């Protein structure tokens, strides 16, 4: 159904601004999710960089809020993440995702409300801020609650948003100390109300106070009741850093010393050493050679360049019988380098080295 | 922020075993807590999310517990392609961090590996480096010890390691490690071995080979 896919540079150079955007297929950038971003570093597991909410709320990890900006475009169908001044660790692979606020699949027809907030549940004195409550499709009529100081807010207005949910807003324009407390939502629907939801408390903050009550850690109140989880991950794009530049790849074979009290199995390879742009095919005897082989990860340097080897086993009696070659390409400088593995020979005598 | 701590970091099974995975938050999070499953070099994918519900369209193997601090994700009818990276995401506060995961890799019987030992090529030492490379083959688990001894001295921090993955057929692992040298270093000794201690050697193996022969 839903589609996601970024877009981005494949290399990027150190100290610049990275820039990658989210095409989103098959849903609407406009509805209640939050479209996030996801970072994962080479063999270093998941970091989550931010998200954007439909208001046009963003929210950034605070190890990197420095340098992130989530923004999104509707007309197009995509949201855009830029990351300032990219040390070499920025180098990962990026996700877009999907948050979206899953529900048991339970289903009463008569569920219990949710109620949010935006732009969110801290307001400055004098700002405005507004409810959305949420629950079935059907909703005949929504109120808002208060709970100190008790008054309430009918509202029958209400739009479907799909064939299972519909929602209203309260829009309070400038809010005062007395608007601080807590909120939550009640709907009518099929001739009887509906389960109170969650409270929701809002804080006004002031030049020198916070009108809050007195969960989670020091502060980041929650902004609605239901939570996000990200049910739609794009496949990721993987991006580069590095103060380098494309060049290719030195090739050394790694002979097998040719008798070397060897028995049964042999083993040879070849050594690639020293190229920039990360993807690099090596095959053997361009393809006739398939059983056996292993070639290994790339390892990254202080050199800015990666290196790795590739290695076959064949039989030991294999000297003459077969000579040995590997094809090594590195597409992104088409460097097509093919090199014959086969051993030293004893005739020519001791190799001496000095200086 | 919430720290989420995953058990165990790894964990070895077969096809058909049952398996769980405990995931311990720092406090309490009212069931607010995906699981996700991330195969070797693919996208991550929701598992289960509020701790217990399944996601649409995953198999029913699948399952959620815990609340409050503790929850486990258990998969009963292990399958080949359950065979990956787990992570658990906590989303009630701010900050959504993930665990930092746990690896499910095939168990298998144990293998010693076939050891090698690669000089340097004469075209390299041209350029004044000198890369001597030990290779194991085909061996179960990855825990392996490979060291260089250059004229019997041992060697540290010059050589670098690179294992593959597990291997689709045998399950199996190999490992590269790389000592690398100038070719004035390379120049001063004679004798380069490489020894490999592993659970499924009696002793280590050490291989060799003389400068220059
Ligand atoms: C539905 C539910 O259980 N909600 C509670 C909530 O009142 C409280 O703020 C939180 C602590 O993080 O525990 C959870």
């Amino acid at each position: 159904e839903v589609q996601l896919v970024e877009t981005g540079p494949g290399l990027m150079k150190t100290s610049g601004t990275l820039s990658l955007t989210c095409a989103v297929s098959g849903d609407y950038v406009n509805t209640n999710r939050r479209w996030s971003w996801v970072r994962q570093a080479p063999g270093k597991g998941l970091e989550w960089i931010g998200e954007v909410h439909q208001s046009g709320r963003t929210n950034y990890n605070p190890s990197l809020k420095s340098r992130v900006t989530i923004s999104v475009d509707k007309s197009k169908n995509q949201f855009s993440l830029k990351v300032d001044s990219v040390t070499a660790a920025d180098t990962a692979v990026y996700y877009c995702a999907r948050a979206s606020p899953l529900k048991s699949q339970r289903d009463t027809d008569l569920p219990r409300p949710s109620i949010s907030a935006e732009p969110g549940t801290v307001i400055p004195l004098g700002s405005h801020v507004t409810f959305v409550c949420r629950g079935p499709v059907g909703v005949q009529t929504f109120r808002l609650e208060r709970e100190r100081n008790y008054l309430y807010s009918d509202t029958e207005d209400v739009s479907q948003t799909s064939p299972s949910e519909s929602e209203a807003r309260f829009r309070i324009d400038s809010v005062n100390a007395g608007n601080a407390g807590l909120f939550r939502c009640i709907y009518y629907k099929s001739r009887k109300w509906s389960e109170q939801s969650d409270y929701l408390e809002l804080v006004v903050k002031g030049e020198d106070v916070t009108w809050a009550l007195s969960a989670c850690p020091q502060g980041e109140l929650p902004i609605s009741t239901d939570i996000y989880y990200v049910d739609v991950w794009g496949n990721g794009t993987t991006v580069t850093v590095s103060s380098a530049s494309t060049k290719g790849p030195s090739v050394f074979p790694l002979a097998p010393s040719s008798k070397s009290t060897s028995g049964g199995t042999a083993a040879l390879g070849c050594l690639v050493k020293d190229y920039f742009p990360e993807p690099v095919t090596v095959s053997w005897n361009s393809g006739a050679l398939t059983s056996g082989v292993h070639t290994f990860p790339a390892v990254l340097q202080s050199s800015g360049l990666y290196s790795l080897s590739s290695v076959v086993t064949v039989p030991s009696s294999s000297l003459g019988t077969q000579t040995y070659i590997c094809n090594v390409n590195h597409k992104p400088s088409n460097t097509k380098v093919d090199k014959k593995a086969e051993p030293k020979s004893c005739d020519k005598g001791l190799e001496v080295l000095f200086q | 922020a919430i720290r989420m701590t995953q058990s165990p970091s790894s964990l070895s099974a077969s096809p058909g075993d049952k398996v769980s995975i405990t995931c311990r938050a720092s406090q309490h999070i009212n069931d607010s807590l995906a699981w996700f499953q991330q195969r070797p070099g693919k996208a991550p994918k929701l598992l289960i999310y509020g701790a217990s519900n399944l996601h649409s369209g995953v198999p029913s193997r699948f399952s959620g517990t815990g609340s409050g601090t503790d929850f486990t994700l258990t998969i009963t009818g292990l399958q080949s392609e359950d065979f990956a990276t787990y992570f658990c995401q906590q989303c009630n506060c701010f900050p959504p961090d993930f665990g930092q995961g746990t690896r499910l890799e095939i168990k298998r019987t144990v293998a010693a590996p076939s050891v090698f030992i690669f000089p340097p090529s004469d075209e390299q030492l041209k350029s004044g480096t000198a890369s001597v490379v030990c290779l194991l083959n085909n061996f179960y688990p990855r825990e392996a010890k490979v060291q260089w001894k250059v004229d019997n001295a041992l060697q540290s921090g010059n050589s670098q390691e690179s294992v593959t993955e597990q291997d689709s057929k045998d399950s199996t692992y190999s490992l590269s490690s790389t000592l690398t040298l100038s070719k004035a270093d390379y120049e001063k000794h004679k004798v380069y071995a490489c020894e490999v201690t592993h659970q499924g050697l009696s002793s280590p193996v050490t291989k060799s080979f003389n400068r220059g022969e």
